[PDB]
DNA sequence: TATCTCCGGGTGCTTGTGGTAGTGCAC
RNA sequence: CCACAUCCACCU
DNA sequence: GTGCACTACCACAAGCACCCAGGTGGATGTGGAGATA
């Protein structure tokens, strides 16, 4: 919000569209790596650096 | 290290609760205001949940507490659920007995009931506290006696009703009155004198025949207690024997302590097998619960909870807001209240025992526990007075439209994402999108940091981050590095309403200057995105695995055709269509001279001279050829286009051009379009043969062209052709100059007199009403018919005028092509918008004579505002209804994934090719669109040869095959096509490749591992928002229509009797006759004496699916459901394939209930496939021929979705409470099959890339493979 | 309406104070307290649904916001989720709405 | 005496209850 | 710190 | 062997819990009486 813009919604309709394709790893990282898994997101940030 | 495979949910024992928690909380003190540190052992204690200072604080996120209640309590879920699980395990009424026992002052008693109170032996009756408190201690009465007055009754006088104990004292019932000086004690007891030692002491309760005292001289006679008074040396025995006394949840516990499941199960079986279905219904209803406890382990003894768990503090934190004030979740308030009440109860029980106060406090504590567990089920506890907002309990956190399930199933927040307004991207290619450079730099920040660390921009990553934190340090080298980073990366663009699969699309970002996102025009229809201010979101996948996924199977260049049907979505849009129509149009003006040209060879010079003068125009309508074709002949298309560039001939001019092999009398515009197609693709012969250069390029022509190019060329060539078409359409629409003025809305003059004629007819009808010849309904129908006929006549006249006089009119040109507008809109602009619907649903009698070319009267505009408001409200609500339907379908169908070896299905469906009833009795060929939607992309069940061509069994039906079959059916060879269908597939969870079909975004057969269920649900639900719909709802959710049509269940003949009270239709057979009563409104469709079959609709109207299934069978009702669902979608012009509807219908009736029991109960319904496996195991695999005779049960979409083996999806779908309760009664080991469960757990999706068929695929290059194979063959010695 | 609600609250308060109070020469202070009525007025002017933020984008915006009529209100009169029957215009709206 | 702390609209479901016909006791 | 409630808008 | 009342079963009425599209931006709001310091 005031500090940073904040993340964009991914809802369920977007999830339904994403898994309607064969994309499974994209959904896996966008539900855990880029959304919630704190150790996962920290490790991913360090690895990308 | 081991992978998660199953998720089990069950009840938790008090031992489990104590094992979870680390200590107990006793103080209701959250946190002191002055000392920000935790106050005491309460809800935030330091040593009970872990260190608050940086193990990290995450331990406090997971450590749980517990509260040891001094009084047992029962979970509100197991007592207030609609099937009361405690109330159905025991023989207690759910609604009133259970709660009056569980809250109020009522007593249930198992052990002793032989005592008599006017009622025979008591076993488990519910009796009020008053009558039990009486029969506990006999029948006691007390009478004070005034001092100084001696009553006439002594200490041992038996007293009956009416006896005067004194000059003013009289009793009321039989008993014994003991006298004192100073009172009278009336007891219902028997007194026995004795003079020897006592055998039974004071306090013991005795049974008849037992020795009381004095040896065998004195013995007990009735149940009761013995009291010995040595003042008169007498033993009194009351008629109240030792009987238990229990109240509250603790009492319930005792019941659950003494209940054994095996004996109850055997008794239920015995008392269910014998009687009729009336009792056996509830018998099996409770027997299933008993078996659920028995087979699942956990006993119901701990079904009520003794120790209440306490959530970790960070899950219910208290946060400073401003100026020291604390914002806290309602969880802390509920926990504080429960702790305070439990402490008060402990203190009260410790100090003293005032029974009524103790009981009130017990009720209060029970209510507090229930309110904590779930708020609203009994009363409405609220926050501090002044804010009437009910407290949020655990159930509110779990359930609701905004609950834990609907915030973790969705991943509501993403790191690498942004959003911005979208603008048109005409210079972009179809596989590209324009990304603003600032948001692109921000989104790719870690990649940019790594890239500039690779070079010498910054020493370390901290320096790079502080360089990029302030925009005044931006440099051209940073932009070059950013461009280098995103050379191969792709980003996912998304529109806020994601109706179907194409709402997410991958693109190759191109750095642009500005704030908006540049979007390719051709994807303006895949998304429902115009450029009137709407915004779109962008996401950046990180892993190379996800990058490959997005670039391969989500790139916009690879998705050109719909998943709902074969119609392309990357078709040329409005402006491109307009430009291509303008360039490929032929104009004709007038013929002024003798058109005869075929015969005279000297006429060429004469007509050339005539064209030199004004005798004949260049595009003259001659007999054989125009003078334009004679005057100009071009050796090559290049010469013709060069002559056009010199202004000699326009692109809309008829002319003879020598093409590669023939002389064509065409226009240079058509030749240029053909050349555009031929250069967009490589070869020119194929391009020439896949176009039709004899007609204007309407939108249907462009769609067919795109489909043919995709079929015969592939992916890249189709995309290049689309790009070329878009570019040239833009250029020629710009140079052609299409403009709309007020004079372009030409009003035909003939329509004028048309109105007059109608007006005259109107007047006639008016006088026809004043003579009494017509009724109000008849007059209204006549007026409506007249106006709706003259409206169509005016539309026809308008279009005829446009064709005849102004072929190049912008409105007419846009209407003919697929650019914009409809004939109704063009009529409203130029003709008249006559009929306007009333808010009541009918139509106004007075039409609107004027149009928008003219000026509407105030009344006409006020009338049209009605329709405007109706449309707005209808959109704003039907969108919500369609969304709910889509969610239902997705959740019910989400488990269908094509995982398969080709199933040995010797079954199929015969798709009809003729409409069975368009007139009362007639057969005609179905429409081409319906046949294509029913046959295209299917697999032939068996070989069929129809027109000298052998269509082999197992061959996918392409579009050409569908056309051939339609032509053959027109010729009259075949009427039904036997094809495979998902409805007959034998796959466990999903459908096989053959039984599914051939239609996809591509044309090739479906790949194994694709989640066809979700795309099917999306395809069905997407048109609903742009749509009737209640009919779709009542078909998908199997219901009983209000206008039910009577159907017959057995073959016979029809006997109609026209009794005025109610028509009687008789189905007459050889051995019996059935009778049906049809009211006056029952407008039937059968004739007397006609043969009638089972399931044939006797009357016209909707057919209830359940009775149809009972009558004909599963296949017939499946076909009826599919056809009825397709009917409404066809009526709205939506082209939707039948594969998705068949998937949903198969998932709708995948349940059967058995009639002849095997190893389970009879009247229970579950999966058809499980019963098939059980039958195969019972009959063949194992010994014992026990036929499990079942019948298929058809249930709605909601019921099918709710009743599933996996409890995670059911809990997350509709109702967490009931589903979780059912999955808690019996330990439900949720196998992680289905996509919703894996989304919940966040693991790899079983569909798509995660399918075990393709999940692991070892990849090695040539040299490593050669080395390891050399190792292999050297292991094979010699 | 909000003022008379506050006045009724003040009337209940003064009745209770008189019931508790013994003597009589206490009219100024020991009878009426400004807290209930002032609190009611402030609540109405701050947290009510019809008392809403002014839209001063331009003079026309402010004027239109000043002359808007709402079917909604406190909540017991009209509510969001189901209002389909009353959303349509009426034949009497001519010249008035 | 001051500050702190207590004082709906629609659908599926279940249940019920008089109605209604099979069956038990009297003509 | 961002919790929740209320209101006004924008895109379907 | 039939006339009469009886009791288990069925259609109808009533009470009740549960549903009610997705996304974004902005704005303002979150205590009064008793009891003890
Ligand atoms: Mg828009
Ligand atoms: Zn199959």
């Amino acid at each position: 919000g005031k500090a940073q813009f904040g993340g964009q919604r991914f809802g369920e309709m977007e999830v339904w569209a994403l898994e309607a394709y064969g994309a499974a790893h994209t959904l896996q990282e966008m539900l855990t790596l880029k959304s919630d898994d704190i150790e996962g997101r920290n490790a991913a940030y360090e690895a990308i650096i | 290290k081991k992978e998660v495979r199953k998720v089990r949910i069950a009840l938790a024992s008090p031992e489990k609760i104590r094992s979870w928690s680390y200590g107990e909380v006793e103080k209701p003190e959250t946190i002191n205001y002055r000392t920000l540190k935790p106050e005491r052992d309460g809800l935030f204690d330091e040593r009970i949940f872990g260190p608050i200072k940086d193990t990290k604080s995450i331990v406090r996120r997971y450590r749980m507490g517990h509260i040891e209640l001094a009084t047992p309590a029962a979970h509100i879920w197991f007592v207030k659920d609609v099937p009361s699980k405690i109330g159905t395990l025991l023989d207690l009424s759910a609604t009133e007995l259970e709660q009056v026992l569980y809250f109020s002052k009522y007593i249930v008693l198992d052990p002793k009931g032989a005592i008599l109170n006017g009622v025979p032996v008591e076993k488990r009756q519910l009796l009020t506290d008053e009558e039990y408190r009486e029969l506990r201690y006999g029948k006691q009465e007390t009478y004070p006696l005034p001092p100084g007055v001696d009553a006439l009754v002594k200490d041992g006088e038996e007293v009956v009703k009416g006896q005067e104990l004194a000059p003013g004292v009289v009793s009321r019932l039989d008993g014994v009155a003991l006298y004192r000086f100073a009172s009278i004690l009336v007891v219902k007891a028997r007194v026995y004198p004795f003079e020897d030692d006592v055998e039974v002491s004071t306090g013991d309760r005795v049974a008849p025949g037992d020795v009381l005292a004095d040896g065998g001289k004195v013995k007990s006679d009735v149940y009761g207690r013995v009291e010995v008074d040595l003042v008169r040396n007498v033993v009194r025995v009351v008629e109240s024997y030792d009987i238990d006394a229990r109240m509250g949840a603790e009492a319930i516990q005792q019941l659950l302590k003494e209940l054994d499941l095996e004996a109850l199960e055997k008794e239920l079986l015995e008392e269910m097998k014998h009687p009729s279905r009336a009792r056996r219904a509830k018998a099996r209803k409770r027997l299933e619960v008993v078996r659920a406890f028995l087979d699942s382990g956990n006993r119901p003894e701990w079904m009520i909870l003794e120790a209440v768990p306490v959530l970790p503090p960070d899950l219910r934190p208290m946060v400073q807001v401003d100026g020291g004030r604390f914002a806290t979740s309602d969880l802390n308030d509920l926990y504080r209240r429960l702790i305070n009440r439990n402490n008060r109860l402990k203190k009260l029980l410790a100090q003293g025992a005032p029974e009524i106060i103790i009981r009130n406090e017990k009720r209060m504590l029970q209510e507090a526990v229930d309110a904590l567990l779930d708020n609203g089920r009994r009363g409405a506890p609220v926050t501090n007075p002044g804010s009437d907002r009910p407290l949020r309990s655990l159930t509110d956190i779990l359930s609701g439209k905004q609950g834990r399930f609907r915030q973790n199933l969705l991943g509501k927040r993403v790191d690498y994402s942004g959003r911005s307004v979208i603008v048109v991207g005409p210079q972009l290619k179809l596989h590209q999108c324009g990304l603003p450079k600032r948001m692109a730099l921000e989104l790719f920040k870690p990649f940019l940091l790594k890239k500039m660390e690779e070079k010498g921009i910054a020493p370390n990553v901290k320096a790079a981050r502080r360089m990029l934190e302030r925009q005044r340090d931006i440099k051209d080298e940073v932009w070059d590095a950013l461009e280098e980073v995103i050379h191969g990366k792709v980003v996912l663009l998304n529109r806020a309403p994601t109706l179907h699969r194409l709402g997410i699309q991958a693109f190759q970002p191109v750095l642009v200057e500005g704030q908006s996102i540049q979007l390719h025009p051709l994807v303006c229809e895949a998304f429902n995105a115009d450029f009137d201010g709407d915004q779109m979101a962008v996401h950046v996948p990180l892993s190379s695995f996800a990058q490959a996924e997005a670039r391969i199977q989500m790139l916009s260049a690879h998705n050109l055709l719909s998943p709902a049907s074969g119609e392309p979505l990357a078709k040329p849009s409005r402006d491109i269509i307009l430009g291509l129509y303008y360039i490929t149009q032929v104009r004709k003006e007038k013929k002024g001279a003798g058109l005869e040209f075929a015969t005279p060879e000297e006429a060429l010079a004469a007509h050339e001279r005539g064209e030199v003068a004004l005798n004949a125009p260049i595009k003259v309508a001659g007999r054989e050829t125009s003078v334009g074709r004679l005057k100009y002949v071009f050796a090559n298309p290049d010469e013709a286009l060069l002559a056009v560039a010199h202004g000699i001939v326009d692109l809309q001019d008829v002319v003879t051009v020598r093409y590669m092999g023939k002389r064509l009398e065409t226009s240079p515009g058509r030749i240029l379009f053909a050349r555009i197609v031929a250069e967009a693709v490589e070869d020119e012969k194929v391009a020439w043969e896949l176009i039709q250069l004899d007609v204007p390029q309407e939108k249907n022509s462009l769609k067919d062209l795109v489909y043919q190019a995709f079929l015969r060329l592939g992916m890249e060539k189709t995309a290049r052709l689309l790009d070329a078409l878009k570019y040239y359409g833009f250029t020629f629409s710009t140079t052609s100059g299409i403009t709309i003025g007020i004079d372009d809305a030409v009003i035909p003059e003939e329509k004028k007199q048309y109105l007059e004629e109608a007006d005259r007819k109107l007047l006639q009808i008016e006088q026809a009403y004043e003579m009494g010849f017509l009724t109000d309904r008849e007059r209204y129908d006549q007026i409506l018919q007249l106006w709706t006929e003259t409206t169509e006549k005016v539309t026809q006249a308008v279009f005829k005028n446009f064709e005849e006089n102004y072929p190049f009119n912008p409105l007419y040109v846009m209407a003919q092509s697929g650019a914009r507008g409809n004939p109704q809109q063009i009529r409203q602009l130029c003709g008249l918008r006559g009929l306007m619907q009333k808010p009541s649903g009918e139509t106004f009698e007075v039409p609107v004579r004027s149009s928008f070319r003219e000026g509407l009267t105030v009344l006409e505009y006020f009338i049209s505002s009605h329709g405007a408001r109706k449309g707005g409200a209808d959109t704003a609500l039907r969108t919500a209804d369609s969304g709910y339907l889509t969610r239902k379908l997705v959740d019910v169908t989400h488990e269908i994934v094509v995982r398969e070896a080709d199933c040995g299905t010797t079954n199929y469906i015969s798709v009809p090719l003729f409409q069975p009833d368009e007139v009362t009795r007639s057969l005609r060929l179905r429409k081409r669109a319906d046949i294509e939607a029913g046959l295209y992309g299917r697999v032939l069940a068996r070989e069929v040869e129809v027109l000298g061509v052998r269509l082999e069994e197992g061959r996918y039906l392409s579009m050409d095959d569908v056309h051939l079959l339609i032509k053959a059916a027109e010729a009259g060879e075949i009427q039904e096509v036997p094809v495979r269908s998902p409805l007959t597939c034998q796959t466990r969870y999903g459908v096989c490749q053959k039984c599914y079909g051939y239609d996809l975004s591509m044309a090739r057969p479906v790949s194994i591992g694709e989640a066809v269920g979700i795309v099917a649900a999306q395809s069905i639900g997407e048109p609903g928002t742009q749509l009737g719909l209640p009919r779709v709802i009542e078909l998908f959710e199997a219901r009983r229509p209000k206008a039910k049509a009577v159907i017959s269940e057995i073959d016979g003949v029809v006997r109609i009797e026209e009794t005025e009270e109610k028509l009687s239709v008789f189905v007459e057979s050889e051995g019996f006759s059935k009778e049906y009563k049809l009211p006056k409104e029952a407008r039937l469709l059968v004739k007397d004496g006609d043969y009638v079959e089972a399931g044939q609709p006797l009357t016209r109207g909707a057919i209830d699916p359940h009775q149809l299934l009972e009558a004909k069978g599963p296949e017939a009702v499946e076909r009826y459901l599919v056809e009825e669902i397709q009917k409404v979608y066809r009526a709205q012009g939506v082209k939707l394939h039948d594969k998705h509807i068949e998937i949903v219908v198969r998932q709708m009736m995948k349940y059967v209930e058995v009639t002849d029991p095997g190893d389970s109960r009879l009247l229970e319904g579950q999966v058809l496939e499980k019963w098939d496996v059980e039958a195969l195991n019972e009959r063949l695999i194992a010994e014992g021929k026990t036929p499990v005779a079942w019948k298929p049960l058809l249930m709605g979409v909601t019921k099918s979705a709710l009743s599933t083996k996996s409890w995670l999806s059911a809990a997350s779908f509709q109702n967490t409470t009931h589903v979780l309760t059912e999955a808690a009664i019996a330990g439900k080991k949720d196998e992680l099959i289905g996509l919703k469960e894996n989304v919940i757990l966040g693991r790899l999706i079983p569909a798509g890339t995660g399918s075990d068929f393709v999940r692991f695929t070892q990849v090695v290059d040539q040299k490593t493979l050669k080395a390891i194979e050399e190792a292999r063959k050297e292991a094979v010695e010699a | 309406d909000q003022f008379r609600v506050g006045l009724a609250r003040l009337a209940r308060g003064v009745r209770e104070r008189m019931l508790m109070g013994s003597e009589d020469s206490l009219t100024p202070a020991k009878l009426v307290n400004s807290r209930p009525l002032e609190a009611a007025i402030r609540e109405f002017f701050s947290r009510s649904q019809l008392s809403q933020f002014k839209d001063e984008t331009n003079p026309l915006s402010s004027l239109r916001h000043k002359r808007r009529i709402s079917a909604l209100g406190p909540g017991g009169l009209t509510r969001e989720r189901a209002g389909f029957d009353v959303r349509d215009v009426h034949r009497t709206h001519y010249g008035r709405i």
